[PDB]
Formats: structure tokens, C-alpha cells, sequence
RNA sequence: GUCCAGCGUCGCUGGAC
């Protein structure tokens, strides 16, 4: 977004909002980082405009018009008990121009962080557990073009 | 209530008659200095609009003339009058020493002789010649080696703690002395506008900081902070070298420079006049308030000769 | 603990053991200082203007004179004579140390003998001070230089003034017997171009073990003033011919290497001691602070009642500012707390010694004062305005505009966010907000006023000028400043026939009449006009809707008048009208105000029935209105963000509400029912829909007057085509209310003093401007039933609303002329399609 | 420095509203002195343009400025503004 | 502000070019005539009450006297702003 | 799946069923 060289005022302002907005030196929790990292990398799409990105792809909410075959929507609900617990330990959802779900491998990698950390007992294991697997929303960037309509309609 | 009768015997110009307008603020200051006085004590009274700055200033001199605690009070001092090279540490200093003067003069009415008549009177002309000899050490450009010995002479008595000259101290004793001759509480200093000589407000900005810093002090300066302003910043760029300004000057270090300025200025300000010492005249809209609203007191005006009080009318 | 008392002096020389923000520090230096001298010797307390640094000084000082040294009187090269070298000063401080030492003795056998010493070493130093007072060398001391010493036996000859102090230092330590002498220097931040010499002195005299200096300042100073010092060792002959890129380049890396170099060598890093601030020592927010900090608000308030630093501050700005609890209200009490001390706490010693005062109210009016007082120095470079007689509305709406000109943020600057990088930006935000809150506080028709004129220039000019470089920059500036003249306006109706101007000269895409909330209407009857379609006159309207309808008219002249219905000459009426109560007349002269009593010339930068009683019932009414404004009104607290948000909503509702309906004109829009066909009425209906729907979301998250927020959970989104997203919010809001025993007066006063406005509810039901299908008239019967509660009084009969939804009768409330209107550009010659 | 001790010799005589050597109030009782023995209300003092040279009307503004405040002293000046003010 | 000053010499002759000669200083050809207090200078918010004072002395109990306040006070200036500005 | 509705420049999203 900001050349190195041209300027160097708005290339060091670009590396203010940047150690701010993902909480770099705060560290509030390891899956606060992996939701960060979706709405960076979600805000430039490629020349194609498919849904794949880095470590994540992009899944519907609501269903297209039609389905040529057996595609359909995600319905979470479909899940038994443990894989609908690493899948909601996956799943997450960014408030832009509308809402957007992803699938990133940071996640996963996020939710073994903040279990391995617990040294405790089943008591705590407990609750641990349940506050990996919860719905967890992040504004997008400052420097993207849709901050202020997802400021409103968020 | 308050009335004024436009037909004054005399026929006064501007009518001032009695209770002025701003009775209310005179005793809320006044006040406010008898609280203080039983370090910094600056108050700054805003004059603009072309107010009658010097007015009110005057109606508190007089009124403190009249204490339960009896601070007295200087006269005026006008810095923009003084010969241009006198400091203005003489002006209070001489102020001072007259005001004194003649208290003890007037002691040979109550008493032809006394023990106290005698010795007060040398014991302040030793303060006075004291100050004297230290006073070389501010007009002068370049020190000699012969005031180095003046430094380590050394006086038994005045209990000088802090050893050297230490011109600070030397007029604090002074002060101290004067203070408990005349029997009061404080010495109060007024210090006048400068707006026709811009340039005398920096050699009272330096007084006020380093002379006059004492517990048996208060002070009382008016003007306006847009050229006060100004002093203080022009003064900032004259101690950066003067070669640095023309070497450094790549765009990016002007505003390093520009922005450390203002910082020096405004940690400046705040320290000699503090926000909650600042005090501001009210205007005639705020004090009799908006038509339907009842507002501060209220105001009556008399429009006849010979008009009773109970017929005058109100001011809007 | 630590507790500070505001109706105290506040001052380093009043300050005792229990009121001191740093007391972790000062134990922390006093053991290291105690520990140097028991096994260069320099410390150096940095801390930036005005953070305390006498202060902690003093401390350090006097905790010491309570491992015996002995502490010299504290010494600031401000103060001294401007060519007093130091080592006369700090020799002069010894001697009367060591002589009031030695009157103690009395008669003494043998410590006469070190008297003489002592005199003799003062008179040698005195003999060999001319080095530093000659400005020529003089060669006739070099026979008293080679001078022998038959005393101490100098092992270097000549005067060599720093062997001979470390010699009078170490007589010294035995007659007072100590181990250790501590030299204070204060700082020189008022005047550092004699700081030079200070650290002159330390670098070439104060060598010896037996001495150790605590120095006093902020870095940054000092590396201005040193690196200013290594730029004359350079000949400037050579500077002035050398003048080239290359060689200034590493030049100025030769000068940055030596001035580093020179602060190492001076103070070394490991003693190196900053000075915490504020926010640091109370931590953030609810994390656990390394120490806590309690104030006296009260006078005479007793130890075990004191409230902390950061809710003494919170309590202030969330009553000052009229902001309600949160994140955004937690935003400037964070920012308040980075300013130094000293400005900090001159900030509250006015607010709490004032507010008690007047206690013995308007709170706002107490931090105004507060602010602008500390704050001026601000003010001054910013450019704003600083006459305190002239505060009022019109120079607050000019202060916004020349406060976001240099912010340079034009799509969201006016909130009023402290969020700028520079300094006088930023304390520029937290004063002007406290100026809103103030002046806007207990009043709707201030609160208007703002909406439409500080927030709606700053939009307006961002749009529809800048598009046409700094010298174009201001002369559109001053161009626009003055055309539109604000910070000298009349009325808010004279300011938006203004704004018509603006926005008209600007051409858009097909040329359609339809523009930002106004519909240019027809002047010139034209022919062969398919349906109903005729020219727009305003003689059908009987009562309040002529009325209503004359509040929307604005004509521009520019080579051919023209005649708009724009929705913020509403904003004006309802503004003009509910100044004051005080005569019947007021209420029929803002009807025709500038219906046809002025002419607003093109803007320079372009680039080209009784007929006596007819309003005796509408005025009845709005007089019955302005009684329940009169009360209701007066619990009101609106906020700088307040009006901030809903002027953002309703901006960018009205342009989506503009692009929608440009192409859904046709020819049988006429009778409008079905969504995909409009007219002039639907066009209009939605203009004053999206102003009451912006005012009923913001004002429910972000007014001060409600704790908790009622519209709760999902998406807010805005009613661009149907209605159905208005009245959504209304239902949910009315079952909270109702169920927590509450009313829509307490929670809602902007809201509910809008909706129950005689002018607007014409607009709100035009008569072809109401959706119908067989799902729509569920919402709108709904929508219409809710209205009617609210107010108390329905609007319509059974009669007139089955004529609205329905396929002749006198509407004394209705608009039955809109509809069939002609828009200019509007050329009819396409269908609906059908689906 | 010297002249310090050279003043604070207060006098009673003319019962000077404040001390110092200040010349305003001395030249003020010089003008009072004159007016007795001339027998005369007032005296006028009439000064002349500065067209030619105007770097000397300086000097002339701060001795009236200064010096001349009492009523028995009227001054009439002559000259152009659209000078004085530069 | 440079408005007529004397003490005498009032009429119709001085006033028209006094309130052209105001309203050219304050810039405000669109409804300036109606000589109101609301300007950003002291001395023109002076000004302002002076100069509508003067319109109600000079052309009262006479028809001509309004009449030419009519057009030439106010009717040059809305003149001017139209046609010659542009 | 159907219907209404809202963001973006056909795609995306919300609600009812
Ligand atoms: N320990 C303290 N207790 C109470 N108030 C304090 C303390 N330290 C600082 N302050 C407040 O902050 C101000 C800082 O004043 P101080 O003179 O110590 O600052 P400075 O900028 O280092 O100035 P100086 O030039 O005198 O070194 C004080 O006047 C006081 O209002």
C-alpha cells in the first residue's frame, strides 16, 4: 500500500496502525491473533476472485441461487460431537461490507496454543475447552475501504 | 441592589457613582488571597475589550488598605515608563524602601525615642547595603576573579544558609525584615500592561520567576497571553546555535524544532500563571443574563432627575 | 499508599513523604547511590517537561539527610549570574559547609592546624582562577605556573585546576568526616544555552571517587545542544564550500557519531534512571496497577474515603462531556492521562476546587473553563478562536470547520476523536468536545442547529467542491467559506436555501433532477405528458400540508430560477420555529421566512375558506407542540459523538436513497404501489424517514440519558426503498421498554419529540408515496399502528387511511399533490416491467 | 550600580506620590513652580512636522508620551498620519 | 473604518456613500443593507448601529427622502452584486 | 426451495416461511 522508498512518513505511520491493530506487544490471547490474520489477508482478493486464500478459503453463509449437484451450505450442525468441536475451533467470521466466514489453519494452530498453556485440572480443562470453541467477529483493517460501512452496520 | 443614577450632582463622566459593576468579583478575590497567604501566588487578571483593567486593579489596592490581615499593598508599577536599562528589581526595591521610610519616620510621633526606633532603622540599612554590593552581578558581561572573594567572604550574621551571593536570598531577608517592621502579613506587587513597549514583558517574566518566589509575597498581572505568548517563544530560538540553524535545516528538522518550541513555551506558561489562579471580568450580558432568564444580580437605572429608587427600571 | 490532596499549595516545596507519586523510584536511586560509595560516578534522572523532577529531586535530597554523606544545597544554573563559571559557585558552597563545622568546635588544640589548611587550599584555588575568566593568554603567569608545590607534592606540574579540587575535596571529607560528597544539579530546561558549561564542568573537574553528581533533564534537549556544539569545531570556509550532497551527507553522520560518543562518555547508560508518567504507574484500564493513586475531591474528606485517579478523571469526562460509560469514553481519559503532571493536575485543582464552589450547576461549563484554560497554548497555534466573549453557536460551527481543515479528514473528522498525531491536534479534540457538550446541552433547537450547520458544511464541501494545487485549495476554501457565511448565518432555513445552491451547479450522470435529498421540480409547463402528469403548484394543499409543503420550497437563481424541495429546509423550520415561545406571531413567520422574500444568486466558482384563518388550526397545534418541547427538552444531553453519528447515518442515507431512484421513474409511477416504481412523493417520504430512523438508532447506543443500549443484538441498516427496517426496531424497542417498566419520554427524548412533530407527519404518509401489496400492508398498517401510539393521538381517520392503502375528500394532513409532480430530466417514455 | 546609594535620599519635599528618581514627577513640579511666578493657567507647547526627516519624530512621541500627562500642559503637533504610522 | 466622520455636513449626499462604503469592507453584497451587528471586527459591529441610526433620522416624516433610500441606499448594491461582479 | 429486503460493482448478506 505504501512504497519504501517514495515516502517514508506514510510507510512508518502504515507501521503504527499495524503494531496496533494486531495488538503486537499486548498478545491478549493467541486465537485474538489468528481472527486478525483473516482480515488482512481477505482485504486484497486475487485477479480471479476465487474464495481460496493463504491458509484459509472463504465458505457461504447463504446458500446460491442454484447447485448443480450435492453442494450446498455448511450447516455446522451436521457435525457429531468431537468434529464439531475442532471444526468450531476452526470456524470464523469477519464484519466487513457484509459478514464472512473462513476456515483458517491459524485458528487451529491458535486453539492448541491457548489449551497447551492451561496446567490445571479437569475442572478448568472444562471451561478452557468451551472458551476455545465460541463465534468471535474482527473489524476490518483501518487502511481498508470498507472500516466505516462495517463500523455502521456492525 | 444595585442603582445608578444617571444625574449625579456633578455629572460625572461614565457615571461611575458607587458599588462600581463588579463588587461581587472585587470580594470574591480578595478573599481569595487572605486564604493563600495564612510559594507561587501569581494571580493574572485579564483585561481586553478595552476594559478598565486598571480600574478594578486600583478598587483591590484600595480595599486591601482595609484588612483584617492587613497585607499592605505596593504602588503600581508601569513597565513600559521605567528608563529602559534600570531592572525591575529596583522598582519594588525603591518602592519598598519609601513606602518603609516613612513608617518610621512617622514612629518619632508616637515615640521621639525608642529602642525599637533605633535599632530597626540601622538594621535596615545594613539589608540595604548589603543588597547593594551583589547587585553588580546583574548588568555585568564579563566576571572578574576579584568577586570571587566577595563569594567566600563570609558574614556571621543574617543567616545566609545557602553560601555565594545568591541575590535570591538576599532580597528574601530583605523582604522578611520589611515585613515585621511595618507589622503586616504580606507585600503585594501589581504589575501594569505592556502592550505599548512589547519587549518589557520578558525582563518581568525573569523577575517574577527568580526574585520574587516567597511565602510573604503575593502578586497580582494583567495583560493579555497572545503577546506573552510571543515573548516567551521568540526567547526559545535564541539559545540553539546559531550555526546548527543553517547546517540542519533539511525540512524534517524544522519540525522537530518547531514542535519542541512549543512544548518549552507552554510547560512555561502554566508554571508562572496557574489556570486556577487566572481570573476574568464579567461582561454586562453575563451579569444581568439573557431577557426571560433571571441570571446573575440584578441592575436598576434611573432615567429623571429627583426619580425615586423604588420606580428605577431595570438595565436591559 | 499514596493520596493527594487538591486544596493543598501542590508544590515542590509543599510536598511531604505520603503525597509523592514516585516514592518506588526515589528508594530505588537512594540504594543505588549508597551502595556506589560502600564498594564515573554520574547518574541522570530523565524525565521530559513537566513530569517532576525538582520534585523527585528534593526528595532524594532530604530522604539522604535524614554510607554517611553530606549534601551540598541544590543547585540550577538557571538562576545563577550568566557568567558565573560553576566552580565558583560549587566552591562556594563548601566553604560554608566546612566553616559553620569548625565554629562548632570552639577552641580547638590541634584542629587549628587543619584551619589553615583549609585557607590556604581556598587561596590556591583562587591564584589559578584566571584561566577560566581570560580571554587572551598572557604569558607573565608562566613563571608563577612552574611553581613548585611543597605541599601534597602535585606529581603533574603547572595549575592543573583539576588536581588542585580533588585535593580540596579530600581536605574537606576529613573535617567533616564523611566518605562521600553529593553534588544536585537541577535542570536547564528553561535555559540551556548555559547548560553547556554545567556539563563542561562535570566533565573536566568532578572526577574524583569522593564526588558524586545526580544530574537533572530530558535527552532530547541535550542532544539538540551538544550536537548544535560538535557544528563549530568545523571551519566555515569549508562548510561554505563543501556544499554538495555527497559530502553534507556523511558529514552529518561524523557530527551524530561524536555527539553519541560524547553522552556515553558522560553518562553512562547503566545509571540511567526515566521517570515513569502517569498512565504507567496506574497501569491500563482494569489491569492490576504497579501502585494506586487516590485524590480528595471534597474538602475535609477523610482517608478512608478518596477515589482513584483514574475514576477521579472518569467521573469528570463522563459528566463533563455528557458521554455515556464505554470504550469510546475510556478513549480520552487514557489520553489525558499521558499529559505531564504538572498540566494534569492544574486540570483538576480547577474543575473540583470550581464544581465544590458552586456547590458550596451546568457541569459542562465548569470543564469548558477548565480546558480552555490549560489548554490555550493549543488553542493559539491551532488558529482557533479565543475570544471568551464571543462563545456562542456561530463560532462553534466556524471552529469545526478550521479544526478538520487541519486535520485533513474530511469523511470523519468532525467527531471530534483525539486521534491526531500532532500534539496541538490533539488537545484541541478533548477541548472542543467539552464545547459542544456545553453550548448544546438542555436545548433541541442548538442541537439542530449543529446537525445541519457544523457537521453538514464539512460533508457537503467534501463532496461536491474539492473535485475541481494549494493555491486552488484555499481560494476554494475562502470562497466557500464566505459564500455560504458561516460563523455569521442568520437561520438554519436561509442556510439551506444556500446548501440547494451547492449541490444543484454540480452536474451528475443523465442530467435527472433528482439530487442529495432535493427534487428539482418544474417550472415550465411541458407538452405531451403521458398519465396525469402536470406542473407542481401549490393551491391544492388546504392546511397543514400547504403549510408543510411551503417549509420545502427554495428557489436558486441562475440564468433561470429554479424551484427544489429539499428535506433540509425542514431541519430549519423545526430549528427556527422552537427558538422561543414567547409570541404567537413567531410560529406563522417561520412558515413564509424565505418562501418569496430572497433570491440566492449561482455560487462564483461554478463553472456556468376564509383565506384570514387558514392556519388556525396548524398553528393551533404546533402551539400545543411546543409546550411538551418546553418540558421535555429540558432533560437533554447530547454529546460531540452524538451528533456526530447521526449525521454520518443520515449522510450516507440519503445518497443511497438519491441512486435508487433515478432510474425507477418510468411513466405509470403515478399511484406509486408497487417497490420498483417511484415518485416524486416516495422520493420525498424516504428523505424524512431516514432523518427520524438515523435519530432513533444513535440516540439510543450513544445519549448520555440511557445506561444501557435497547435496541439490542443484529444488524442496523437503513429503510432506502421499503419501511419495513424502521418499524423492525420500533416493535423491538417498544417490548424492552414495556417490559422494564419504563417510557419512551425518559429513554428517548430526541426521538419522540421528532416523531410527534405537526410539520414532519404530512411528509411521513403521502398519499402516493405508501407501498401496496399483499405482504406490504402488513407492514404498514403496523408501521402505522406503532406511529399512533407513541404520539397518543392517531393521525388518520378509518376513512382517510382505507383512501391511502385503497384504490374524494378536503386532507387537512396530507400531501395530494406530490405525486403527480414533473421532474426535470424526467423524460417519460419507458415502462414499469412487470414480475 | 552606584547611583544606587545616590538615590533612596528621600526628600518630603513636594510630597512625591512615589520614590525613585523617576524624571516625569520632577519635570511635572518644574512646570508648577513656572505657572506660579508667570502667573499663567497653562503653557503650550507647539512642536512642528517631521517631513523631512522623520527618523527624529521618535523621539518626539516618547517625550510626550513620558513627560507631558499634566492639565497645565496643552501640546498641538504637526504632521502627516500616513507617516507617523510607518 | 473610514466611514464620513464630521460633526456637521449630514444629509443624503454623505449617507448613501457611507452604507457602499461599508458594505464593500464586509464583503456582504447579498443582504448587508440591512445593517445588522453581526461581523468579526469591533469596530464594524459599531458601525453597524451608528449607520442604522442615521437611515431613521434622515428619512423620516418625508416621502422623498425614503423614496431615494430606496433606490439609491440599497438599490445600487443589489445592483452591483448581480450584473457588475460577476 | 419460495417471498420480501438490504450491501458492493452479477456477486454477497439479513428476515419470515
Ligand atoms: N510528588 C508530587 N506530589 C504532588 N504533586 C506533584 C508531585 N510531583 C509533581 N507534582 C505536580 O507536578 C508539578 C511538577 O512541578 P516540578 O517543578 O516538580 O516539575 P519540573 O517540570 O521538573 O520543573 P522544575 O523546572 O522546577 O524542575 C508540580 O507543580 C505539581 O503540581
Amino acid at each position: 500500500l505504501a512504497r519504501a522508498e517514495n515516502d517514508r512518513e506514510k510507510f512508518e505511520q502504515l507501521i503504527s496502525e499495524y503494531v496496533a491493530y494486531m495488538s503486537v506487544g499486548r498478545i491478549e490471547s493467541a486465537s485474538h491473533w489468528a481472527n486478525r490474520c483473516c482480515a488482512v489477508v481477505a482485504n486484497s482478493p486475487n485477479d480471479e476472485k476465487i474464495g481460496v486464500f493463504l491458509g484459509m478459503v472463504q465458505l457461504n453463509r447463504k446458500s446460491r441461487q442454484h447447485m448443480p449437484g450435492g453442494y450446498k451450505k455448511f450447516n455446522i450442525d451436521t457435525e457429531n460431537g468431537l468434529a464439531k468441536a475442532a471444526m468450531a475451533s476452526s470456524l470464523s467470521t469477519v464484519a466487513s461490507n457484509n459478514l464472512m466466514d473462513f476456515c483458517s489453519v491459524f485458528n487451529l494452530i491458535g486453539a492448541i496454543a491457548d489449551i497447551s498453556a492451561c496446567r490445571c485440572e479437569r475442572s478448568a480443562i472444562t471451561n478452557a475447552f468451551n472458551k476455545v470453541i465460541a463465534q468471535t467477529t474482527c473489524i476490518v483493517p483501518p487502511w481498508s475501504e470498507a472500516a466505516v460501512r462495517a463500523e455502521m452496520k456492525g | 441592589k444595585i442603582i445608578i443614577n444617571l444625574f449625579a450632582p456633578n455629572l460625572p463622566g461614565s457615571t461611575k457613582e458607587d458599588d462600581l459593576i463588579q463588587k461581587s468579583l472585587r470580594d470574591q478575590l480578595v478573599e481569595s488571597i487572605r486564604n493563600s497567604i495564612a510559594g507561587r501566588n501569581v494571580f493574572f487578571v485579564d483585561g481586553t475589550r478595552g476594559a478598565g483593567k486598571t480600574t478594578f486593579i486600583n478598587s483591590v489596592v484600595k480595599s486591601l488598605n482595609s484588612d483584617q490581615d492587613d497585607v499592605k499593598v505596593n504602588i503600581k508599577c508601569l513597565p513600559t515608563i521605567d528608563p529602559t536599562k534600570l531592572p525591575r528589581h529596583e522598582p519594588i526595591l525603591v518602592t519598598v524602601t519609601a513606602r518603609l521610610n516613612k513608617m518610621v519616620s512617622d514612629k518619632l510621633k508616637g515615640y521621639w525615642a525608642s529602642n525599637d526606633y533605633r535599632k530597626q532603622k540601622e538594621q535596615w540599612q545594613n539589608h540595604l547595603a548589603q543588597l547593594q554590593r551583589g547587585l553588580h552581578l546583574l548588568t555585568d558581561k564579563e566576571y572578574k576573579p576579584e568577586y570571587f572573594s566577595d563569594a567566600l567572604k563570609l558574614d556571621a550574621q543574617l543567616d545566609y544558609s545557602i553560601g555565594g551571593q545568591d541575590l535570591s536570598e538576599i532580597f528574601e531577608e530583605l523582604v522578611k525584615r520589611a515585613c515585621e517592621i511595618l507589622d503586616c502579613k504580606a507585600i503585594l506587587i501589581t504589575f501594569d500592561d505592556i502592550d505599548t513597549q512589547f519587549d518589557a514583558g520578558w525582563d518581568v517574566l525573569e523577575s517574577i520567576r527568580k526574585f520574587f518566589n516567597s511565602r510573604k509575597l503575593v502578586v497580582v498581572a494583567t495583560g493579555d497571553l497572545r503577546l506573552y505568548s510571543q515573548l516567551i517563544r521568540g526567547k526559545q530560538y535564541e539559545n540553539y546555535s546559531k550555526t546548527l540553524l543553517e547546517q540542519e535545516k533539511e525540512s524534517v528538522r524544522l519540525a522537530e524544532r518547531g514542535y519542541m518550541v512549543e512544548h518549552l513555551e507552554q510547560q512555561y506558561l502554566l508554571k508562572l500563571f496557574p489556570v486556577q489562579k487566572r481570573i476574568q471580568l464579567k461582561t454586562m450580558l453575563q451579569l444581568v443574563g439573557e431577557k426571560g432568564k433571571a441570571g446573575k444580580e440584578e441592575i436598576k437605572v434611573k432615567t429623571e432627575p429627583g426619580m425615586q429608587d423604588i420606580d428605577a427600571i431595570d438595565v436591559r | 499508599k499514596i493520596i493527594i490532596n487538591l486544596f493543598a499549595p501542590n508544590l515542590p516545596g509543599s510536598t511531604k513523604e505520603d503525597d509523592l507519586i514516585q516514592k518506588s523510584l526515589r528508594d530505588q536511586l537512594v540504594e543505588s547511590i549508597r551502595n556506589s560509595i560502600a564498594y564515573r560516578n554520574v547518574f541522570f534522572v530523565d524525565g521530559t517537561r513537566g513530569a517532576g523532577k525538582t520534585t523527585f529531586i528534593n526528595s532524594v535530597v532530604k530522604s539522604l539527610n535524614s554510607v554517611n554523606i553530606k549534601c551540598l544545597p541544590t543547585i540550577d544554573p538557571t538562576k545563577l549570574p550568566r557568567h558565573e563559571p560553576i566552580l565558583v559557585t560549587v566552591t562556594a558552597r563548601l566553604n560554608k559547609m566546612v566553616s559553620d563545622k569548625l565554629k562548632g568546635y570552639w577552641a580547638s588544640n590541634d584542629y587549628r592546624k587543619q584551619k589553615e589548611q583549609w585557607q590556604n587550599h581556598l587561596a590556591q584555588l583562587q591564584r589559578g582562577l584566571h584561566l577560566l575568566t581570560d580571554k587572551e593568554y598572557k604569558p607573565e603567569y608562566f613563571s608563577d605556573a612552574l611553581k613548585l608545590d611543597a605541599q601534597l607534592d602535585y606529581s603533574i606540574g603547572g595549575q592543573d585546576l583539576s588536581e588542585i579540587f580533588e585535593e580540596l575535596v579530600k581536605r574537606a571529607c576529613e573535617i567533616l568526616d564523611c566518605k562521600a560528597i553529593l553534588i544536585t544539579f537541577d535542570d536547564i530546561d528553561t535555559q540551556f544555552d548555559a547548560g553547556w558549561d554545567v556539563l563542561e564542568s562535570i566533565r573536566k573537574f568532578f572526577n574524583s571517587r569522593k564526588l558524586v553528581v545526580v544530574a537533572t533533564g530530558d535527552l532530547r534537549l541535550y542532544s539538540q545542544l551538544i550536537r548544535g556544539k560538535q557544528y563549530e569545531n568545523y571551519s566555515k570556509t569549508l562548510l561554505e564550500q563543501e556544499k554538495e550532497s555527497v559530502r553534507l551527507a556523511e558529514r552529518g553522520y561524523m557530527v551524530e557519531h561524536l555527539e553519541q560518543q560524547y553522552l556515553l562518555k558522560l553518562f553512562p547508560v547503566q545509571k540511567r534512571i526515566q521517570l515513569k508518567t502517569m498512565l504507567q504507574l496506574v497501569g491500563e484500564k482494569g489491569k492490576a496497577g504497579k501502585e494506586e493513586i487516590k485524590v480528595k475531591t471534597e474538602p475535609g474528606m477523610q482517608d478512608i474515603d478518596a477515589i482513584d485517579v483514574r475514576q477521579a478523571i472518569g467521573d469528570a469526562v463522563r459528566e463533563g462531556l455528557n458521554l455515556r460509560e464505554g470504550s469510546d469514553a475510556d478513549m480520552y481519559v487514557n489520553e489525558l492521562l499521558k499529559q505531564p503532571v504538572r498540566l494534569l493536575m492544574q486540570v483538576l485543582q480547577d474543575f473540583y476546587t470550581k464544581k465544590y464552589h458552586a456547590t458550596s450547576l451546568s457541569v459542562p461549563n465548569l470543564l469548558r473553563n477548565a480546558l480552555y484554560g490549560s489548554m490555550l497554548s493549543s488553542i493559539y497555534r491551532a488558529g482557533l478562536n479565543y475570544e471568551q466573549h464571543r462563545f456562542g453557536m456561530d463560532s462553534l460551527c466556524k471552529d469545526i470547520f478550521t479544526y478538520v481543515k487541519q486535520d485533513r479528514d474530511f469523511n470523519t473528522g468532525f467527531y471530534l476523536r483525539p486521534q491526531s498525531e500532532s500534539e496541538a491536534l490533539r488537545n484541541c479534540s478533548i477541548y472542543l468536545a467539552s464545547q459542544v457538550s456545553e453550548n448544546c446541552q438542555g436545548s433541541l433547537s442548538k442541537f439542530l442547529q449543529m446537525l445541519l450547520v457544523g457537521c453538514g458544511s464539512v460533508s457537503i464541501f467534501n463532496q461536491f467542491v474539492t473535485e475541481l494545487d494549494r493555491e486552488k485549495f484555499e481560494q476554494l476554501i475562502s470562497e466557500y467559506v464566505a459564500y455560504m457565511s458561516v460563523g455569521r448565518i442568520e437561520s438554519a432555513s436561509h442556510w439551506a436555501n444556500r446548501c440547494c445552491a451547492v449541490v444543484a451547479n454540480s452536474p451528475n450522470d443523465e442530467k435527472i433532477g433528482v439530487f442529495l435529498g432535493m427534487v428539482q421540480l418544474n417550472r415550465k409547463s411541458r407538452q405531451h405528458m403521458p398519465g396525469g402528469y402536470k406542473k407542481f403548484n401549490i393551491d391544492t394543499e388546504n392546511g397543514l400540508a400547504k403549510a408543510a409543503m411551503a417549509s420545502s420550497l427554495s428557489t436558486v437563481a441562475s440564468n433561470n430560477l429554479m424551484d427544489f424541495c429539499s428535506v433540509f429546509n425542514l431541519i430549519g423550520a423545526i430549528a427556527d420555529i422552537s427558538a422561543c415561545r414567547c409570541e404567537r406571531s413567531a410560529i406563522t413567520n417561520a412558515f413564509n421566512k424565505v418562501i418569496a422574500q430572497t433570491t440566492c444568486i449561482v455560487p462564483p466558482w461554478s463553472e456556468a375558506q376564509d383565506d384570514a384563518t387558514e392556519f388556525s388550526d396548524a398553528i393551533t397545534k404546533v402551539e400545543q407542540w411546543l409546550k411538551n418541547v418546553n418540558e421535555i427538552e429540558i432533560g437533554i444531553r447530547p454529546s460531540a459523538l452524538l451528533i456526530g453519528k447521526v449525521w454520518s447515518r443520515f449522510y450516507f442515507n440519503l445518497n443511497n436513497v438519491a441512486d435508487q431512484h433515478k432510474t425507477r421513474l418510468y411513466r405509470n409511477a403515478e399511484h406509486g404501489r408497487m417497490a420498483s416504481q417511484s415518485n416524486a412523493a416516495k422520493i420525498m417520504r424516504f428523505n424524512v424517514l431516514a432523518f427520524l430512523h438515523a435519530v432513533l438508532v444513535e440516540e439510543s447506543l450513544y445519549h448520555s440519558v440511557s445506561d444501557r443500549e435497547y435496541i439490542g443484538e443484529g444488524l442496523r441498516l437503513n429503510p432506502v426503498t421499503s419501511v419495513d427496517e424502521f418499524e423492525k426496531k420500533i416493535k423491538i424497542i417498544g417490548e424492552k421498554l414495556k417490559a422494564d417498566n419504563k417510557t419512551w419520554k425518559n429513554t428517548h427524548p430526541l426521538f419522540f419529540l421528532l416523531i410527534s412533530c405537526p410539520i414532519l407527519h404530512p411528509f411521513i404518509f403521502p398519499v402516493g408515496g405508501i407501498n401496496c401489496s399483499v405482504k406490504a400492508l402488513n407492514k404498514e398498517t403496523s408501521f402505522n399502528k406503532l406511529i399512533d401510539e407513541i404520539v397518543g393521538d392517531k393521525l388518520l381517520s378509518d376513512e382517510e387511511w382505507d383512501y391511502l392503502t385503497k384504490n374524494q375528500q378536503i386532507f387537512q394532513n396530507t400531501i395530494t399533490s406530490l405525486n403527480s409532480s414533473t421532474i426535470v430530466g424526467a423524460s417519460y417514455d419507458k415502462d414499469t416491467p412487470a414480475r
